[PDB]
């Protein structure tokens, strides 16, 4: 039984990462939201919450399903779903650096 | 020319909009359940 | 219906074929030169 | 002066890298091919040769230039760039799993 560490808690990261990972996408155009704040608090929590890159990916097509669906019913240029990809891969290898760094090396 | 001839199989597979992603999970998503 | 309506604001940036990627490198393809 | 780790090796590496890369993209689709070996080569040697996601990350845009680029001037459908996105997110992924894995953690 982890610190008091329940299968909600997780799934209450999830439910953050989740709204985050998309909050990020919503600000990767901003003017001027420090999308990094995003980027980060995912980033943190990704790591932090031992999320794997699963979810991140799983996550990830979810919410492009999303934006397709409405850019179909809306009839709205599908190209903007590049952003998610831009979104999507540089969030996996922003957190996968962070990965990269939290591994002490000798040398 | 150099001979890196990329080519891939171009006009190969019918991907739509989303067309497949990371729908592979990549057999990660396993980090949990009891 | 849930709440969270995900928008992103659809139909605002002009992206061609290879429409941006990667190029943003990341600043992390610095990892040796002298 | 690393053992005898000249800035070429690594440019040696590169160019393997380069090569098996894109050699896990022609194999993606491939009907027998062990992609896997072609991921599981670009993963070692990219965690090994210390490699950033940098440049798999531009390493993935130059070669999907060349597609694009091709699809164009030979009329191809270019929705067959969604392999490379396939390609590169699911390479990153798998690369990204391994250093997560090299991480010793107590518990």
């Amino acid at each position: 039984a982890m610190a008091r560490m329940s299968p909600a808690d997780k799934r209450k990261l999830l439910d953050e990462l989740r709204s985050i990972y998309r909050t990020i996408v919503l600000e990767y155009f901003n003017t001027d939201a420090k999308v990094n704040e995003r980027i980060d608090e995912f980033v943190s929590k990704a790591f932090f919450a031992d999320i794997s890159v699963s979810q991140v990916l799983e996550i990830h097509v979810e919410l492009m399903d999303t934006f397709s669906k409405q850019l179909k019913l809306e009839g709205r240029s599908e190209d903007i779903l590049l952003d998610y990809r831009l979104t999507l891969i540089d969030v996996i290898a922003h957190l996968c650096e962070m990965y990269r760094r939290s591994i002490p090396r000798e040398v | 020319a150099m001979a890196g001839i990329i080519s891939g199989t171009p006009t190969r597979i019918s991907v739509d909009e989303k067309t497949e992603l990371a729908r592979i999970a990549k057999g990660m998503q396993d980090l949990e359940s009891e």
